[PDB]
């Protein structure tokens, strides 16, 4: 029996459940429960997480975690969504905030109102237990320091015993406002993964997932559901597995994800779906100012493949030209006449069905990303107003030309989002926060007054006749050149490295293996 | 009724519960003696861990008996 | 009118007016002016110093300053953005020159010629200005002392009398190159931000921007453009503001731990408002083209190739005021502290050899710490199938020489090439027993054998247990260091993680297609 | 024509200047005779402030008008 | 570069760091996550105390290492 | 810990100092940039005037504080 290391970033108990779950999936043990309601939801917040998550299913999902099989991986690409599906199992957190607060308060009364710090604080109960956790996860400048402040405020009201239920009873009649806002804050930590986890706090999940969760050997002798055994010496997870699986289901593949842990929770850095050090499409930009011969980028784009394929020609494959027709069947049976291509004076004709084929697909890619970016997530549209597509419809609120140029933006010139647009009470927008009028109106012209934001799923579909879709219908239409935005969608699908060289990129050459 | 829980600290916690009660209340009423969450709380009986849900005649825990109170730790 | 302090450093004037500018922008009275050549440039110089600023926008504009929204974290976002934008409006600095010259002299002639020291000059005119600033902020040692010098051995030729309008000529006749060469200086001045700055200074920029600097309430009623009102006493430059102040500033702590030298000089990113992402359309990179041993070419070798990759990013940064990169290299290796000059005067079509030898020698250090302390992380135990161990760069090399092929075993590209010990003990290896696919089954506990010792197990390396002192792994890997490695690729991979670029390699026959972007 | 500036120590300077000179222009001349860097320089004719690009004529600036010069602050 | 630092309740900190930096260094970092001053700081990596002064690669203390941070008198 | 010394024409430099530090060590580093020997220098904050002996904690020079240069 060896002890697996999981990483430690203060979420080691889903970064170990993560590495354990993971050997009992790929392990098959785990195929009987797989239809049921519990790894349900698990699939649908690993699709939920992953914009690339192509097809919707558990073979994806086998193949996942086969792929991506470094132990750090597999934190880095299951930890967090086991941390969101965690999420969906917590039931009273306005009275774990206010024991959390009663805690706080009851062992640092006269600590409080001297005017003592965090740190000198008592956190700690005479078990051992964390009294205040989550409270004490939030940023000391932002949260932590402020509420001492303000406790020490309202305790000049307290005139009673100090004992832990005189204390309840007061932070509920003088402290409302302060727990609603002190769960606003720790509901939507952005660290929260970081706070330290004890074993029931995941019960809920695991119950839904069929596995009990052993701590330091002390099994339940009535519990008989496949098990999944964790170290924890100093204060810290582990997984214990046996030398037999490890091997085979554990660090079967090299490390491959470069990412940090509050990346991977955030979802800031998409991972790229399992590939059966690609072939590079390199370009270099122009500017309308200066432009070069002035060619579109899905143009570009296009001869970078044409020229992949002739080299693969060479060699006698027809890699990269399958792959193409598995996007776009219209292209099949195209091989000769592309391999035929003098690229030089390249054929107008082939030239723009491919580039058509092109614009097609970055819609399909595109559209499929929006609607993922769309899901309600209790709250947060981080991720959606990251999104190419929503910069380039919000770049019209204040309508700097530049960002409305028609040829680069699929918004530039809708009437009816221009309408929306321009009929906003500009008073009501808080400046810097013009997003939360933007993102339910986008919300709206996507999905229509039919279905509430926080009901939207990875299958609602979006409302036809919307302005939305109708405006990015003309990243298929041929007044549209497109931007590097787009090339990195295409990017996705072709598997390709593309390498954009600026205006005045210089290259250096070096003799290499 | 009435029931103990002793932890290793050697200190005994004094609880009013009737045997309808879950264990998950019998928790929550330590959380309202003593300060300490419910989810690092772990209550065992005659060999045996408790589970949240099922109830204290489930176990036949009655007037005056006992309970062992052990930290389940946190990482 | 509430009175917002702005921090001393000297840019109080720029601190200023990013506080005020900032609530102006914020509270919306300057929308209309988006689309002005003014706050266009304002947006693209903001853009140059900030990569993060993604969406370049007036809409993340607002975002950014409602997001560090206490007022050091303002300054430190954009009082050097202001402080760049406004070197775009300069037009007599030419006749600034001379003009503080004239006044150096003409004020101090005598105190020039009896060696008295810079700080006994008189600076001051008898309305209470200052005489020379620009001057006057330069380094004492390396600038304004040998100034005295140079000044007192060119006066030897005025036989003219004592006046202003005298010294004036005669320094256009005889300082000609004296002032070109201050001129450089002073343009060049690395803290020029600190010396003072009067409000007039900024006109240029603050008519682009449609704003009136209101200096100690002194107002003109027939002015009425949006004005920020600024307060002086003492030498300091703070910001009224009225609603307002409440409205857009310290309404959240200060983010931003940075020095204001590293702001102006962008040391450090700003990281973006969590509701924005990152484009890394424009994070640096290093694009390289590789030849092959046999066609070879120039023949340069990878660290070449990528120091000129680097210098290259080092002036373009210094284009806009930033120090980025260089500051980086400094970071990784203090050697380089005393050649931001030399670097920035390298002429790209052709570069002085020695100092390029210099800059190639630091980078082979660097990637040799770099690929050291990744063989030693790579070594700590996970699995039994040492997944990280095999997929090692370094390992693949040692692992090379068992395969005997000779373009894997270059002398000029794999550092254990011709390890003497290494090929007695692969010598010493029944190779029959060695099936196809499993070469690694012999090669991962024999390179740990040479790495830490037969003592020690390989299931309890951490990151603690020390090399062996004599392995030849580590000797193998000191060539590295050597000139006639000439490296690959491989070795520049580490390279890019250290100084936070992104390597692109093209191959010899790789094409490039040219397309318009936004 | 043959103007003054005025200071706050009731030193007065002569100016020779046209009336199609800028104030930019008349800073420049002031500059010339004592030494005040133009940046520093604020003219007030008739309790106005007078703004760098327009003319002596533009504020009806006769012969012998007496201008008034006030430093702007460093800082 | 990402280092970890770990409380007694688990609780755990992300330090941006280089290798070459100091203990003080770090010990100054987690006083402005934290509020504690450095002479009440205890680091620990694994099992052996840190000393200030030296570096960060002197320990082999490498991207996503865990340290332990306890108090002191 | 930078502090900032501000002369009368505006001209600031920084200094990297200690709370620790005492006015002495202090007018010794504004020497060696300026040349002012501290005999000459007369430094002055929140409208005191500093007097070498008493340290920057005394007179409460925090994080980024300014003083006043004169002759």
């Amino acid at each position: 029996a060896k002890t697996i290391k999981a990483t430690g970033d203060g979420a080691c108990l889903f970064n170990a459940v993560s590495i354990g779950l993971s050997v009992e999936i790929l392990s098959g043990r785990l195929d009987s429960q797989l239809d049921t309601p519990g790894y349900q939801a698990l699939l649908d917040e690993f699709a939920k997480h992953h914009p690339q998550f192509n097809p919707k299913s558990w073979k994806t999902l086998k193949e996942w975690l086969a792929y991506y099989n470094d132990t750090r991986d597999i934190e880095l690409i299951l930890a967090p969504v086991l941390f969101n599906l965690n999420q969906k199992y917590q039931d009273h957190l306005d009275e774990e905030i206010l024991n959390e607060l009663t805690n706080l308060v009851w062992k640092n009364k006269a600590n409080i109102e001297n005017g003592q710090a965090w740190f000198q604080l008592q956190n700690t109960g005479d078990l051992g237990e964390a009294l205040f956790p989550k409270l004490e996860n939030l940023d000391l400048k932002k949260d932590r320091a402020p509420l001492l402040d303000k406790l020490r405020e309202i305790l000049k009201d307290y005139k009673l015993e100090l004992t832990r239920e005189n204390v309840k009873q007061f932070l509920t009649e003088k402290a409302k406002e302060l727990l609603s806002a002190l769960k606003k804050k720790i509901s939507s930590d952005p660290h929260a993964f970081q706070r330290g986890y004890s074993c029931d706090e995941l019960k809920g999940m695991t119950d839904a997932l069929a596995i009990s969760l052993v701590e330091n050997r002390e099994e339940d002798i009535t519990d008989n559901r496949i098990k999944i055994r964790l170290e924890n010496q100093e204060e810290h997870w582990n997984v214990l597995c046996n030398e037999e699986d490890s091997e085979r289901f554990l660090d079967s593949t090299p490390s491959r994800l470069k990412m940090t842990s509050l990346e991977a929770y955030r979802g800031d850095k998409q991972v790229s779906a399992p590939t059966s050090e690609e072939p590079g499409v390199f370009l270099r930009e122009r500017t309308i100012d200066n432009p070069g011969l002035g060619n579109c980028a899905f143009y570009a784009f296009a001869i970078g493949l044409v020229n992949i394929i002739q080299e693969e020609a060479k060699y006698n494959r027809r890699t990269m030209f399958d792959r193409w027709v598995g996007l776009d069947r219209s292209i099949s049976g195209q091989y000769d006449e592309i391999l035929k291509l003098n690229l030089e004076d390249p054929d107008k004709e082939l030239l723009d069905r491919l580039q058509s084929s092109l614009r097609i697909v970055t819609y399909q890619y595109q559209i499929r990303e929006l609607r993922n970016v769309c899901v309600f997530r209790n709250g947060n549209y981080n991720r959606l107003t990251g999104n190419s597509n929503f910069v380039n419809f919000a770049a019209l609120y204040y309508g700097d030309p530049l960002d409305t140029d028609s040829r680069f933006n699929p918004f530039a010139d809708s009437v009816p989002i221009l309408i929306k647009m321009a009929n906003i009470d500009r008073d009501s927008v808080h400046p810097g926060h013009e997003n939360d009028v933007l993102v339910p109106l986008f919300l709206d012209l996507l999905y229509g007054d039919t279905t509430n934001p926080a009901d939207i799923t990875l299958e609602t579909e979006p409302k036809s006749d919307s302005p939305i879709i109708t405006a990015m219908n003309n990243i298929t239409q041929d007044f549209f050149w497109g931007t590097h935005l787009d090339l990195n969608y295409l990017a996705e699908a072709f598997e390709v490295n593309l390498h954009v060289l600026r205006n005045n990129s210089p290259i250096q050459e070096f003799v290499d293996i | 009724m009435q029931i103990f829980v002793k932890t290793l600290t050697g200190k005994t916690i004094t609880l009013e519960v009737e045997p309808s009660d879950t264990i998950e209340n019998v928790k929550a009423k330590i959380q309202d003696k003593e300060g300490i969450p419910p989810d690092q709380q772990r209550l065992i009986f005659a060999g045996k861990q408790l589970e949240d849900g099922r109830t204290l005649s489930d176990y036949n825990i009655q007037k005056e008996s006992t309970l062992h109170l052990v930290l389940r730790l946190r990482g």
